[PDB]
């Protein structure tokens, strides 16, 4: 079973996560958002809500047996915590115009000493996900490498969407190898192209799950492993409150 | 007393030889010397600290 330096907690507001094998928390570009109020807003932010500080829990997708290399699964940021599963967070980002927040992410999946397997967990600024910002809804091994091009751009070299994943470790990353480990944490700072973020069009940062050593076991043992996800938003700043949004869909 | 040995020489053979060796025994009991002589193999590398290292599981 799991040990010593190795077993972890971390309190979020009335959250707490508890790992009993961790490889410890990857801190992206070594730094964590400050909570600093952007400096191209002269309205003072709502800031600090403690309601808000916290960690969302929700289950990303089924491993299995049938996964390839390299087939992944996006969830888009701050957009998947916009909606119901959001929160005060949700609430309080549909009535703001613009948002700067950090995030402190915790993937999960354990199988057993007799599975064999691993996963890719990475987050990565201005990863291309869906027009529409959700969360994939099947694992895909869609538009690698070389981007979407055009039906008709029949000779096109590649399109600017492109994703080479042999390289996807240049992004901040964890390994949820089996045989290691149950949970991977990441933390990444405020980048963005301005100061602070009209979130409603972007999606600035994606979190990312794929699978790079598929799934093998004998029989009798666990089939599907599930992965779920706690994202927290680290000290987000709101600014520019207006009436909501509305269609939060 | 002595017996009947009236002897001005030495005793040519030493006494360990020439008698049997009275030897007493304490209640308690005595522990053994430390080491019977310096014969040993030896366990080296038993332990750590130092190598490429703490790249290693915790």
């Amino acid at each position: 079973e799991n040990l010593s330096d190795r077993v972890s907690q971390d309190t979020a507001g009335n959250t707490v996560t508890n790992t009993q094998s961790t490889v410890g928390r990857l801190v992206g570009y070594g730094t964590v958002h400050d909570g600093e109020h952007p400096a191209s807003c002269a309205d003072t932010a709502s800031e600090k809500i403690l309601a808000v500080e916290r960690y969302y829990t929700f289950k990303v997708n089924d491993w299995t047996s049938t996964q390839k290399p390299f087939e992944y699964i996006r969830i888009p940021l701050p957009h998947v915590l916009s909606g119901e599963d959001g929160g005060v967070f949700g609430a309080t980002l549909r009535r703001h115009y613009l948002v700067k927040t950090g995030w402190r992410v915790q993937v999960q999946c354990n199988a057993s000493q007799f599975h064999a397997g691993s996963l890719l967990v990475f987050m990565a600024p201005e990863y291309p996900t869906l027009d529409v910002f959700a969360m994939d809804n099947r694992w895909s091994k869609d538009n690698l490498p070389n981007g979407t091009r055009t039906q008709t751009n029949r000779k096109g070299p590649f399109a600017m969407d492109h994703q080479n994943f042999w390289q996807w470790t240049l992004y901040p990353h964890q390994f949820l190898n089996l045989r290691t480990n149950t949970t991977v944490d990441l933390e990444v700072p405020y980048v963005n192209i301005a100061p602070t973020s009209s979130w409603t069009q972007h999606a600035s940062w994606t979190l990312v799950i794929a699978v790079v050593a598929p799934l093998t076991y004998s029989t009798g043992a666990s089939t599907s492993l599930d992965i779920t996800a706690s994202i927290q938003p680290v000290r987000p700043v709101f600014n520019g409150l207006r009436h909501e949004v509305l269609s939060r869909q | 007393s002595e017996g009947n040995e009236g002897v001005i020489i030495n005793n040519f053979y030493s006494n360990q030889y020439q008698n049997s060796i009275d030897l007493s025994a304490n209640a308690t009991g005595s522990d053994p010397p430390k080491t019977y002589g310096q014969f040993s193999n030896l366990l080296s590398g038993a332990v750590n600290a130092f190598s490429n290292m703490l790249p290693l599981l915790a």
